RNA sequence: UAUAUUAAUAAUGUUAUGAAUAAUUAUUAAUAAUAAUAAACUAAGUGAACUGAAACAUCU
RNA sequence: UCAUCUGAUUAAUUGUGGUUAGUAGUGAAAGACAAAUCUGGUUUGCAGAUAGCUGGUUUUCUAUGAAAUAUAUGUAAGUA
RNA sequence: UGCUGACAUGAGUAACGAAAAAAAGGUAUAAACCUUUUCACCUAAAACAUAAGGUUUAACUAUAAAAGUACGGCCCCUAAUUAAAUUGAAUAUAAAUAUAUUUAAGAUGGGAUAAUCUAUAUUAAUAUUUAUCUUAAAAUAUAUAAUUAUAUUAUAUAUUAUAUAUUUAUAUAAUAUAAACUAAUAAAGAUCAGGAAAAUUAAUGUAUACCGUAAUGUAGACCGACUCAGGUAUGUAAGUAGAGAAUAUGAAGGUGAAUUAGAUAAUUAAAGGGAAGGAACUCGGCAAAGAUAGCUCAUAAGUUAGUCAAUAAAGAGUAAUAAGAACAAAGUUGUACAACUGUUUACUAAAAACACCGCACUUUGCAGAAACGAUAAGUUUAAGUAUAAGGUGUGAACUCUGCUCCAUGCUUAAUAUAUAAAUAAAAU
RNA sequence: AUAAUUGAGGUCCCGCAUGAAUGACGUAAUGAUACAACAACUGUCUCCCCUUUAAGCUAAGUGAAAUUGAAAUCGUAGUGAAGAUGCUAUGUACCUUCAGCAAGACGGAAAGACCCUAUGCAGCUUUACUGUAAUUAGAUAGAUCGAAUUAUUGUUUAUUAUAUAUAAUGAUAAUUCUAAUCUUAUACUUAAUUCUUAAGUAAUAUAUAAUAUAUAUAUAUAUUAUAUAUUAUAAGAGA
RNA sequence: UAAUGAACAAAUAACACUGAUUGUAAAGGUUAUUGAUAACGAAUAAAAGUUACGCUAGGGAAGGGUAAUAUAGCGAAAGAGUAGAUAUUGUAAGCUAUGUUUGCCACCUUCGACUCAACAUUUCCUCUUGGUUGUAAAAGCUAAGAAGGGUUUGACUGUUCGUCAAUUAAAAUGUUACGUGAGUUGGGUUAAAUACGAUGUGAAUCAGUAUGGUUCCUAUCUGCUGAAGGAAAUAUUAUCAAAUUAAAUCUCAUUAUUAGUACGCAAGGACCAUAAUGAAUCAACCCAUGGUGUAUCUAUUGAUAAUAAUAUAAUAUAUUUAUUAAUAUAUUAUCUAUAUUAGUUUAUAUUUUAAUUAUUAUCAUAGUAGAU
RNA sequence: AUACUAAAAUUAAUAAUUAUAGGUUUUAUAUAUUAUUUAUAA
């Protein structure tokens, strides 16, 4: 069938596992985080 | 319908219709042959219908004279299931029947 | 409810039934807590493969 | 897309969440799918991997100017 | 087929993306915007309310109004599940970290009061899915307390007239169309045996928090590179007619499009009809054509006895005897393969391949086999116990499954038997 | 069976090269599976014709694409890195277009398709080579982590049999015990509100000594005294 | 003239050369000898296959040449031909031509069907002619000139081919990238799926079998089919126009007459020529016939909307009557609301004034049928 | 006649002659009722 549309949106699910929450509490997600900030992105996260 | 030229099961017409106490039948957690990990350990298991592990007694500590009230269907055991009461303190529990 | 709790006090209202008592207003003593905080350098653990050997395994 | 065709109370369809994935999951099993297609994804790094292979290598004038044979080679697209 | 920028050719060519429009006036500025009328399309939607999503795109900056009584979130409670959290020394592990127990979080779910409108706080004491069948009786029609047939099997609130505390409530008695449909107890059939979690009184108390609210939401307002014929959850979805949410019209609503105006050449696509033949076409009836009820009867051979065959083919009853909407409805047989319903190659193969119920072998006695675990604790197996669980092959069923363990394994018994590691002591 | 059949069905069997759970054979139903036959039906065909709508064409507005060494881009024969718009000879052709056709420009682009090379890559197989998880076995001739009894047998010493016994030292097998291991379940008072130490005593449990009673030196009960405890208890495996 | 093998690492003995603080030693060194790398200049002590599921970097590290083969001819004539090699036939050997089959070299990396065909003649039929003790006639055999016209329809198979059936005058042979996929189809052939037979220990494989299975293009140049504009015209315009150039056509069969004549015992049966019927192909035409005919008319099922007449009610303007009532005209409307136990639809009663006819219209494939 | 072109017909309204398309009239065709009937008067 007609592919393209994978991305099929959905804050709650987008929030919870891209969210800074959802990288500032674990070991792995804050790494990323502080990676990002070392590179001097202004959007640390969603 | 050709699904049913092979449906054969036994008929015992003194099997119990109505429901388990809910007091002793409790929630059976479906883990589809899955483990901790996620991954799925022992195969060709997976969903069905919905189903309350019943509480049966294997030990029989307490003793005493009981008698049997309705012997039942146990969704989880190949084995029917006999509803005791105590023919003094009352309580009721689910043992093997023979 | 830290503009907080307990205790004391002056008053009010005020129950209770002069005194008490809390509620309130206002004073004084005690009771309590705020982690974004760099990178490179150093040391320690584990530790590859591509590659070279004009192949490859000891070796690198 | 249109016509035609199949199931349509079930091993059915579907909404909202969650778990399982990179030696690695799910799989009524097709080497099917894991964010437009996996005999094993993508990103960063080792890293300018290696390439006896292909392509490219920029102004002028002057003098000399070949070879494609022999030997050896896991050697006949290379090299001495 | 070098990288970047600018500009050429194809070329003013293809295309402007399902489509009905017309006049008058705003406006001696309009095919494209606004209004009025006519026509048309969608109408169990292209309408009306919503959910999610989104550059607020809306009837806009002077902008989306909540104590609650059908208003949702928020808050209480938990499912699947998650957690640098908790437990001289919880267990394990090169670090990372994993496991078990607690605690906390987590809706897609549960949460008393209410138009005769209602009051949530503080203190103290003690329900899987599924049907409403048959008899009975009342009441009705033809017949004579007997018989045939017939709507009904239970509730939903108005009026009249009476009795109670006294024109507020209850009770009684009588009256009051049919077809759907709604929430509540009732009754009861099957195995596939059907969620988790958070009290009552007595007194006192309530000045009603924050957020959502526009419009689009079967799409020009989201996911698809596009104002993309694709994807997107829920409830009503006028009537007429029907078994029906099929099919035909369409009341009301919305709508008629970033392309227009002429002739419609050859040719292309989608449709309508076609004389005489009727498969001669073609790899191959591919495509197209073919329907004498849709209701009530009737319905063979074979057969695993299952109207399976079967919606049997032909046939009959109802006005049709020349026809006049749309939809449903498209024959018979032999053979090969597979028992059948199902699954499969998102985007060239849907099958004879996978699965299947059934048959057969084998491992495991639970302190177990099987699997996962840089590797262990431990987890699934299972809150199960040989009629259970794991692995293997075949694959419903009728008639059957003959022979041989040579080779690779498996399994039982034999010190028959060599060899590694580990050690003393003692001779050259 | 057809006018005629390499197709279909039945039958026969030198089965190149079937055969029984890599199941064998015959059925009923099922199948959008494959092949074949009959009836109807038709524009599939003899043989094509007419008609409608959206394009195609024209005018207005907007406006891509692959491609492109430069082009002033004809035919035939010959030649040629071997099939010429471009070389040689000769012929034809006034200049520019529009709608069509698709024979050539070895037409264009995805992407075709097969070979050969690389001391290139990846997946899969195996009695290819080399390791390894896993499983199995030994180390009182290693550790954690010790003993007793019984039975068979090996070798030897004093004593014997002949031209067979005792004893010592081992090995093998079984059985038993355990604080070896391992599994499973669940009061007062002083000294430093709660915590801790400490002399004394309360009560429970265990062990020893003495006294008294009852049965066949031994068993059972009671009292006195001394010592310890306030992780354990129960079950299982066990050197 | 062949009877062979490098280093490295090891082994044995001899020399007295070093001896890692010194003395020894260990170890190395020089000399002599030993064992095979046969892929024999020997890559390690130690290594086989499958891939159609495949991937990357590269090279090609049907046309052309040849003509053994194939087709055809020529020279000579052994032998058949009742007789006679040369009417017809023509062993084996010889000389050639073509590149239509099977091959060979490596310069150069899709069979069949549908549609349209163009060209050659090595002529299948039609036209003229020579030979034929084997031309009596008619049918025939062989050969010469001749390419103007023509050269099939079905069953089977993916087939070109081939067998068969029914016709014709005949159902010829080739070339054109074995013509024609930027013209169509795609049945065979091959890629992913699957199964059977055989091979293999298997993974998989087959000059095997069977079911299924993706191609696309808007034409710049040449060329071609049609149509225009500019132009230079033995120099204008309107009209008529010959030679010429390009191309089309050119036929074939049956019957009848000659004539049952010629020929022939008989059977059979003419040449020469003429006419009439047709076949195939082409061009033109719509008077008539069939088709179509979204011109049009009629019939008909369901639903909705509208115009006119009539009845009712209200408003407005004129007239009569007495702001009432009535006539004329115009406009507007045929609604609505309550009850029948919760919601919706309908039905009836209740309230209001809430009408019947006639003729249109739209939608259902042009809704559908019959005509035209 | 035709894709756009091109060809062909008319562009008369005057002292006289000229019809290109639309419309109108006449005749005819088609469709389908009609003599039980159409227009008129006496
Ligand atoms: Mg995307
Ligand atoms: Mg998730
Ligand atoms: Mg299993
Ligand atoms: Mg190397
Ligand atoms: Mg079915
Ligand atoms: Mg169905
Ligand atoms: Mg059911
Ligand atoms: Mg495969
Ligand atoms: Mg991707
Ligand atoms: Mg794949
Ligand atoms: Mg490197
Ligand atoms: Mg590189
Ligand atoms: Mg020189
Ligand atoms: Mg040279
Ligand atoms: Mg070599
Ligand atoms: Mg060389
Ligand atoms: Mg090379
Ligand atoms: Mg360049
Ligand atoms: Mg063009
Ligand atoms: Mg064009
Ligand atoms: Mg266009
Ligand atoms: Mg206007
Ligand atoms: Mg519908
Ligand atoms: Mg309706
Ligand atoms: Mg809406
Ligand atoms: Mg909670
Ligand atoms: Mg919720
Ligand atoms: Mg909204
Ligand atoms: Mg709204
Ligand atoms: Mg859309
Ligand atoms: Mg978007
Ligand atoms: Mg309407
Ligand atoms: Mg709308
Ligand atoms: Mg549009
Ligand atoms: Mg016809
Ligand atoms: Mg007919
Ligand atoms: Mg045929
Ligand atoms: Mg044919
Ligand atoms: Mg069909
Ligand atoms: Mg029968
Ligand atoms: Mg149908
Ligand atoms: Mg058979
Ligand atoms: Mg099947
Ligand atoms: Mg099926
Ligand atoms: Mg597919
Ligand atoms: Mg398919
Ligand atoms: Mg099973
Ligand atoms: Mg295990
Ligand atoms: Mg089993
Ligand atoms: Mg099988
Ligand atoms: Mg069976
Ligand atoms: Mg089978
Ligand atoms: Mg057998
Ligand atoms: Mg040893
Ligand atoms: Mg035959
Ligand atoms: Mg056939
Ligand atoms: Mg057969
Ligand atoms: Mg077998
Ligand atoms: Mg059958
Ligand atoms: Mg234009
Ligand atoms: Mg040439
Ligand atoms: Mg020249
Ligand atoms: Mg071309
Ligand atoms: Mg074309
Ligand atoms: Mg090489
Ligand atoms: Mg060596
Ligand atoms: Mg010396
Ligand atoms: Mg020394
Ligand atoms: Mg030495
Ligand atoms: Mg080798
Ligand atoms: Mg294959
Ligand atoms: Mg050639
Ligand atoms: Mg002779
Ligand atoms: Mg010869
Ligand atoms: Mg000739
Ligand atoms: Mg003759
Ligand atoms: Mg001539
Ligand atoms: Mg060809
Ligand atoms: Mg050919
Ligand atoms: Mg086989
Ligand atoms: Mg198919
Ligand atoms: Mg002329
Ligand atoms: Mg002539
Ligand atoms: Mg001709
Ligand atoms: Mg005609
Ligand atoms: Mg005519
Ligand atoms: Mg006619
Ligand atoms: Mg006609
Ligand atoms: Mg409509
Ligand atoms: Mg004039
Ligand atoms: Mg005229
Ligand atoms: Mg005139
Ligand atoms: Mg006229």
């Amino acid at each position: 069938k007609s592919r393209g549309n994978t991305y099929q949106p959905s804050t709650l699910k987008r929030k919870r596992t891209f969210g800074f929450l959802a990288r500032a509490k674990s070991k792995q997600g804050s790494k990323i985080l502080k990676r990002r900030k070392l590179k001097g992105r202004w959007f640390l996260s969603h | 319908s050709p699904g049913l030229r092979w449906y054969r099961s036994p008929i015992y017409p003194y099997l119990y219709k109505g429901r388990p106490v809910r007091a002793l039948t409790v929630v059976r957690k479906k883990h589809g042959g899955r483990n901790n990990s996620g991954k799925i350990t022992v195969r060709h298991q997976g969903g069905g219908h919905r189903n309350r592990t019943r509480l049966i007694d294997f030990n029989r500590w307490e003793g005493g004279a009981q008698t049997v009230q309705r012997i039942e269907y146990d969704p989880g055991r190949s084995s029917h299931i006999a509803l005791l009461k105590h023919n003094t303190t009352g309580e009721l529990s689910y043992i093997i029947a023979c």
